RNA sequence: AAAUAAGAAAUUA
C-alpha cells in the first residue's frame, strides 16, 4: 500500500534476484547456482516491470 | 383471535409454576420473542426468565445441596430471597406478555376474549356473544349484534 | 409426517377457557366441527343430553370420518390431471409393458436402463405431447406446443 | 444391504414378501430429487485444498 | 503423567470439575439495588 | 472511476492461483469460469477476516465476563463394504424404538434423515428437539457434516414424533451408532450420559383409575 | 388419600429413581475439556516468563 | 549414548532411526497443539525436541518447521522460528549480524550448506533453507 | 385426586 516505498523495495529485491545471494565473495558455487536454474526467472520480471 | 369465550383468570404465580410444561414451553416463548421483535423492542425480561428457566430444567432431576443447620437462617432467608428476586423478575415478563399482547391486538383490529381490557379501545372488559345476556361485571345489558371496537373498512 | 391432531380429547372433569386449556368441544378444534358434538349449557344430566355426544368410540369415529376427508380433499386438489384410457398403440415406448394393478407387485420403475427410476403410477404426461394422439379429428394443433429451454445456451446464469 | 446388492426384480415373482426389496434402499433409489449429489461445497474444496498445499498437511 | 490417565480421566465427571450437581443453584446474578422493606400490599 | 475485478492484495492472489491449479486437475465441483473464480477467491479471503474478527472479539469477552478398569473401549463394528454402523434408541420402553445407520461422508455434505424424511421436517423446526440429535456430535468433538445418517422407527408409529422424549430416543440411537463406527469416541459420550438409557414408562392402562392412569376415584364418608 | 392427610414428600420413593445418575445432571460440553486443559498449561508457561 | 560397545554401523542405523522417530514426534505434536492457539506451549515442546536433536548430531528437518510456520499466529514466534531453524544449521560460535530490530543473531550459514564442486538443483544446501525462508513468506 | 415419562424442593418418630 505504501507509494513512497515499493519502488525502493521492488528494486531491493529484483537485486538479489539477479546477483543469485547476498554473500560478499563472487563463487564459482553462485555461478553453477546460475546455470541450474533462473532466479532473474519470468515470474520475478513480470511482477517487477 | 379465535378464542372469543368467558374465561378463568388464574393467579400469575401458578401460571409461572407450569415451567416448561407452559410457561416456559420453547415454542410458546419463542413467539413472544417474534412479536417483540417485530415491533422494534428489546426482549430482556423475556431472555431473563427464559436464562432462568433454561437452568431450572437442566438441574431438574438433582437433589438440592445438603443443608447444615442455622440458628441464624441466613442460609434459609437467602435461598428465599433468591427465589422471590426470581419470581419477580417473571412477573415482569408475565405482565409483558398480557400487556403487549393486548395492545398489538389493538393495532390489529382483534377482538379479544370476552371481558378482556384494551387500553385505548375498551376500557371495561370487551364483551360480544356470551352464554350470559348481560356484561357479566359491569351488570349492564348486551347490545346485539356484538359490539364493535374498530371502524368498519379493512 | 403432519402435526395436525387426529385424536379427540378423553372425556374428564370439565375443560373450561384457561391459559394453556380450552373447552372439550370448543369452536377451534377440528376446524369448528365440533359443532356437531356439542350439547350446550350446564347440562341436566338425568333429564337432558344426547349420549352419542359423550361416548368416546362414536365421538373419535366421527372425527377420524373428518380427517379422513381432509386427506382426501387434499389429495385431489393435488392432482393436476385426468386419467385418459388410451389404446395399447398410441401410448408412449414406457407403458407398452404390462403394468401390475395397485399393491399388487412392488412399486415399479419406469424405465431402469434408460436411467429413469420412478413410479410408473405416479408418472404425469403433457397435454401438448399427446395432442396428435388426443385431437386426431382437429386438423390444426389445438394446444400450441411447448417451448424448451436450451442448456447449452449462453445466458444470464451461466455468467455470460 | 446385501440383500438389496444382489437384487433383482425379475427374480421376485412367485415370492411372496421374501420378493420385495429393502425398503428403504429401493425407496431411496425410486426417487428423482435424490439422483443429483451436490458437489463438495466451494468452501469445502478450498479449505481441503489450502490445507494440502499450502500449508503441507491433509485433511 | 500416565497414557492411562490421560484416556480415562481427561473428562468432566462428578469426580473431575463437575457442573454442579445439585438442583437450585445460582441461574442468573445482575448488579441491582435493594427494593423497598415489604414492598408487596396485604390484602384481602 | 470503476472497480477492478482482479486479485487486490496479495493474498487474493496467491488463493486465486491456487483455484486455478484446482480447475487444471479437474477436481470435481471446481468452478471451470474465471469470473467464479475471482468470487470464490474474494469470498474466501472475507471468510478469513471474519473468523480472525470473531476471535478477537472471544480474547475481549474473556476478560469482562462475569465469574480400576475406566470404559469399555471397543473395537469397531462395521459393515466393510457398506462402512455403515448400527445403534439403538429407546425410551417409554416401547413407544420408541429407533435405529439409526450411520456411514462417513466425504464429501463434508452429510445429512440427517429420519424415515426418509429431512430431520427438519421430521421433529417440525423445532430447535431444542434437533439440537438433541446434534449433541452426540459435539461429544465426541466430531464435525456433523462428516457423517451421514438415517433414523428408522421400529416402535409405536405416530404421524408426528416431535417431542422431547422421542427426541431423546433418537439422541440415543445416534449416540450408539457413532460409538459401534469410532470406539474411543466412547469414552465421551458415556461420560456425559449419552450411552445411558434410562427406564421410565406411562402408567399401564387400569380401569379402576377415572382416567385409565393415575386418578382413584371420588370418596365419601360413609 | 381418603378422609386421611397427604403423606408427606419423603416418604414417597424417589421420583427419579428410574434415570440413571450420569443423566441427573448431565455433564455435557465433554468437547471442550481437552481445549481447556491445553490452555491453562500454557498459561501457566506465560507465568514463568513474569518471573524468571 | 551409554553403547560405545557395539559396531560402528549399528550405532548409525540406530542414530538415523532415532531422528526419524524425533521428527515424526515433533510434527504430530505440532499438529496436536496448533488448533488450540498454544504458541508459548508449542514453542517449549519444539525448544525440547531441537536440544534432543542436536545432541544427536542432526535437527528438526525443514519440512516440519515449514508445516510449523504455517501455524503460527504471532509475528515474533515466525521470525524467532526462522532465526531457530538458521542457527540449528550452524554450531554456536558461528559468525552472526545482528538485527537490532529485531534483537536478534542471524548466523550466516551458506560456508556449510553442501555445494557440488551434469549438475541437479537437488544437490544445494539452499534449496531447503529457501523452502523454510518461502514459507515464513506465505 | 396426584410426587410412577415427566418437569413441584426444605419445619421426622
Amino acid at each position: 500500500n505504501n507509494d513512497e516505498t515499493r519502488d525502493s523495495d521492488a528494486q531491493r529485491v529484483l537485486r538479489y534476484a539477479l546477483r543469485g545471494s547476498s554473500a560478499a565473495q563472487d563463487s564459482a558455487s553462485r555461478t553453477l547456482w546460475h546455470s541450474v536454474e533462473k532466479v532473474a526467472d519470468c515470474r520475478v520480471v513480470g511482477r517487477y516491470i | 383471535n379465535t378464542f372469543l369465550t368467558s374465561s378463568v383468570a388464574t393467579p400469575p404465580i401458578s401460571v409461572i409454576r407450569t415451567g416448561p410444561k407452559w410457561w416456559a414451553d420453547p415454542e410458546r416463548m419463542v413467539r413472544q420473542k417474534l412479536m417483540y421483535f417485530t415491533l422494534g423492542v428489546d426482549q430482556l425480561p423475556l431472555r431473563r426468565t427464559a436464562v432462568i428457566q433454561r437452568d431450572l430444567q437442566r438441574f431438574h432431576m438433582c437433589k438440592p445441596p445438603p443443608r447444615v443447620g442455622d440458628s441464624t437462617g441466613y442460609k434459609r432467608s437467602r435461598a428465599a430471597q433468591l427465589n422471590t428476586w426470581y419470581r419477580r423478575i417473571q412477573y415482569q415478563e408475565y405482565h409483558m406478555q398480557h400487556l403487549f399482547t393486548r395492545h398489538v391486538w389493538g393495532l390489529l383490529r382483534v377482538y379479544p376474549g370476552n371481558t378482556t381490557k384494551i387500553q385505548g379501545k375498551a376500557d371495561d372488559g370487551y364483551v360480544g356473544y356470551d352464554s350470559v345476556p348481560f356484561h357479566r361485571y359491569n351488570r349492564a345489558p348486551l347490545p346485539f349484534p356484538a359490539r364493535e371496537l374498530y371502524e368498519r373498512r379493512k | 409426517v403432519s402435526t395436525g391432531e387426529f385424536d379427540h380429547p378423553p372425556f374428564q372433569f370439565r375443560q373450561r377457557h384457561t391459559f394453556n386449556t380450552t373447552p372439550l368441544h370448543d369452536a377451534n378444534r377440528f376446524g369448528g366441527r365440533t359443532a356437531y358434538l356439542r350439547e350446550i349449557g350446564p347440562v341436566n344430566i338425568k333429564k337432558q343430553g344426547r349420549r352419542f355426544k359423550k361416548d368416546p368410540r362414536t365421538v373419535q369415529f366421527n372425527v377420524d370420518v373428518w380427517c379422513a376427508q381432509q386427506t382426501l380433499r387434499k389429495r385431489w386438489k393435488q392432482r393436476d390431471w385426468e386419467v385418459i384410457e388410451i389404446p395399447f398403440r398410441l401410448v408412449p415406448r414406457e407403458q407398452q409393458r404390462v403394468i401390475p394393478e395397485l399393491y399388487t407387485d412392488i412399486p415399479q420403475m419406469t424405465d431402469p436402463a434408460r436411467n429413469d427410476f420412478s413410479n410408473i403410477r405416479n408418472k404425469v404426461y403433457d397435454r401438448e405431447e399427446l395432442q396428435g394422439v388426443l385431437f386426431p379429428a382437429a386438423g390444426a394443433m389445438l394446444y400450441p406446443p411447448l417451448q424448451r429451454v436450451d442448456k447449452q445456451a449462453m445466458t444470464l446464469d451461466k455468467y455470460l | 444391504m446385501r440383500e438389496f446388492a444382489r437384487f433383482d426384480p425379475r427374480k421376485s415373482r412367485g415370492n411372496g414378501q421374501k420378493g420385495f426389496p429393502f425398503r428403504d434402499a429401493y425407496l431411496t433409489k425410486m426417487n428423482e430429487a435424490n439422483q443429483k449429489t451436490p458437489p463438495p461445497t466451494l468452501e469445502t474444496i478450498m479449505d481441503r485444498a489450502v490445507r494440502e498445499h499450502h500449508q503441507h498437511a491433509r485433511i | 503423567t500416565t497414557a492411562e490417565h490421560k484416556q480415562q480421566d481427561q473428562f468432566y465427571s462428578p469426580e473431575n470439575q463437575p457442573i454442579s450437581l445439585h438442583r437450585n443453584n445460582i441461574s442468573y446474578m445482575e448488579d441491582v439495588g435493594r427494593s423497598v422493606k415489604n414492598p408487596t400490599v396485604p390484602g384481602l | 472511476m470503476q472497480k477492478l475485478l482482479s486479485p487486490r492484495t496479495a493474498r487474493h492472489a496467491r488463493l486465486f492461483r491456487l483455484a486455478g491449479k484446482l480447475a487444471d486437475s479437474g477436481s470435481p465441483g471446481v468452478p471451470k469460469s474465471d469470473g467464479e473464480r475471482l468470487v470464490w477467491v474474494n469470498s474466501h479471503v472475507r471468510r478469513d477476516k471474519d473468523i480472525s474478527l470473531s476471535q478477537e472479539e472471544e480474547r475481549i469477552r474473556e476478560l469482562m465476563m462475569p465469574l480400576q478398569i475406566g470404559v469399555r473401549i471397543d473395537e469397531a463394528e462395521v459393515d466393510p463394504e457398506t462402512g455403515i454402523a448400527v445403534g439403538r434408541g429407546c425410551a417409554d420402553g416401547e413407544k420408541y424404538h429407533f435405529t439409526a445407520l450411520l456411514r462417513e461422508n466425504r464429501d463434508h455434505n452429510g445429512i440427517i434423515t429420519v424415515m426418509g424424511k429431512p430431520l427438519s421436517l421430521v421433529l417440525d423446526n423445532k430447535a431444542w428437539l434437533m439440537e438433541m440429535v446434534l449433541m452426540p456430535f459435539d461429544e465426541a468433538n466430531l464435525d456433523y457434516r462428516d457423517f451421514d445418517a438415517h433414523i428408522v422407527s421400529e416402535g409405536h408409529a405416530m404421524p408426528s414424533i416431535a417431542n422431547e422424549i422421542a427426541a431423546f430416543a433418537l439422541r440415543m440411537a445416534v449416540a450408539n451408532a457413532l460409538v459401534k463406527l469410532i470406539p474411543l469416541t466412547r469414552i465421551p459420550l458415556k461420560k456425559s450420559g449419552l450411552l445411558s438409557v434410562d427406564r421410565r414408562r406411562e402408567r399401564g392402562q387400569f380401569p379402576g383409575y377415572l382416567d385409565g392412569k393415575k386418578v382413584k376415584r371420588r370418596f365419601a364418608k360413609r | 388419600r381418603r378422609g386421611k392427610p397427604r403423606p408427606r414428600a419423603g416418604m414417597f420413593p424417589d421420583k427419579y429413581r428410574r434415570v440413571p445418575m450420569l443423566l441427573k445432571p448431565q455433564q455435557g460440553g465433554q468437547q471442550y475439556f481437552n481445549h481447556f486443559l491445553i490452555r491453562s498449561t500454557n498459561d501457566r508457561l506465560t507465568q514463568q516468563d513474569v518471573d524468571n | 549414548s551409554h553403547s560405545a560397545s557395539m559396531p560402528e554401523e549399528w550405532r548409525e542405523a540406530r542414530r538415523l532411526q532415532l531422528v526419524e522417530l524425533y521428527n515424526n514426534l515433533a510434527m504430530e505434536e505440532v499438529e496436536r497443539l496448533a488448533p488450540h492457539r498454544a504458541d508459548r506451549l508449542l514453542k517449549e515442546q519444539m525448544k525440547r525436541f531441537r536440544g534432543n536433536l542436536q545432541q544427536l548430531g542432526s535437527g528438526l528437518r525443514p519440512t516440519v518447521y515449514c508445516r510449523y510456520l504455517h501455524t503460527t499466529h504471532t509475528a515474533a514466534v515466525l521470525l524467532e522460528e526462522v532465526h531457530n531453524f538458521l542457527w540449528e544449521l550452524v554450531p554456536n560460535d558461528h559468525p552472526a549480524m545482528e538485527i537490532p530490530a529485531l534483537q536478534l543473531r542471524v548466523p550466516f550459514v551458506a560456508s556449510v550448506l553442501r555445494r557440488p564442486s551434469s549438475v541437479s538443483r537437488a544437490e544445494f544446501g539452499d534449496t531447503d533453507v529457501c523452502a523454510v525462508f518461502l514459507a515464513a513468506a506465505e
